[PDB]
């Protein structure tokens, strides 16, 4: 027991609790040629939570394009009621 | 020459009693001072 | 082409900063102008 590896430990003790769950039934590594599918996951999550980036992005670029109008429209305002105002 | 020393003015609505405020790094104007940082006093 | 909308967005977002950062900057300079010297 002194020389165990992580897996040899593993086994001896399942075969001393009298088990055997160790083996694979049904299952082989070979069959499972599909490799890490978590790539799609996370291009997923990328593209959702990036464009929830665009989101904000966009609102900050909206509402600084509105202020901008609106102080175009307060000026347009403003001089209106100057000329009008004082004829 | 020291032109000019600070004093205690009883009334606060003068203008020689306000100051202005100025960073010590490269700190945006429209942001927020915050709590505890150094700062350089002008009197404006 | 998402990617080329971060790049451009951004790009956007940083050009309408700037122009706001001018425009709040005329706003404090005529401030103190105004209140500077009345
Ligand atoms: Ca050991």
């Amino acid at each position: 027991s002194t020389e165990y590896t992580g897996p040899e430990s593993y086994v001896a003790e399942m075969i001393r609790e009298r088990n055997l769950d160790w083996f694979p039934r049904m299952r082989a590594m070979s069959l499972v040629s599909s490799d890490s599918e978590g790539e799609q996951n996370e291009l997923r999550n990328l593209q959702e939570k990036l464009e929830s980036t665009m989101k904000l992005v966009t609102n900050l670029s909206g509402q600084l394009s509105e202020l901008k109008d609106q102080m175009t429209e307060q000026r347009k305002q403003k001089q209106r009621i100057g000329l009008l105002g004082h004829p | 020459k020291m032109v000019y020393s600070l004093v205690s003015v009883p009334e606060g609505n003068d203008i020689s009693s306000i100051f202005e405020l100025d960073p010590t790094t490269l700190r945006g104007g429209d942001s927020l001072v915050p709590r505890n940082s150094y700062v350089r006093l002008r009197h404006l």
